[PDB]
């Protein structure tokens, strides 16, 4: 609980993909990058597999992944629950 | 590495 757990802190990519196999489709995972320290990473069950998405900012503070900005990650965690997180398929993020 | 927004 709040901080150090709404993050999987230690958590590697593939580790997340192993994870979030064993789960249902828009289920995710928030973690640290560990290929490019310093940026934060979104892994998201789809149909057959697990795919990442990074977590994109500017020097205002806003977050974004696409094109709709944010003032938070809760706020851009939740947009994503409503609106599909992929462009190709419709997948929302559920926890 | 590969991103689907990237």
């Amino acid at each position: 609980i709040e901080f150090p757990e709404w993050f999987h802190e230690g958590l590697s990519r593939h580790q997340a993909e192993n994870l979030l196999m064993g789960k249902d489709i828009g289920f995710f995972i928030i973690r640290a990058s560990q290929s490019s320290p310093g940026d934060f990473s979104i892994s998201v069950r789809h149909e057959d597999d697990v795919q990442h998405f990074k977590v994109m900012r500017d020097t205002k503070g806003n977050y974004f992944l696409w094109t709709e900005k944010f003032p938070s990650l809760n706020k851009l965690v939740d947009y994503y629950r409503t609106t599909s997180i992929s462009k190709q398929k419709q997948v929302f993020l559920r926890d | 590495d590969d991103y689907v927004n990237v």
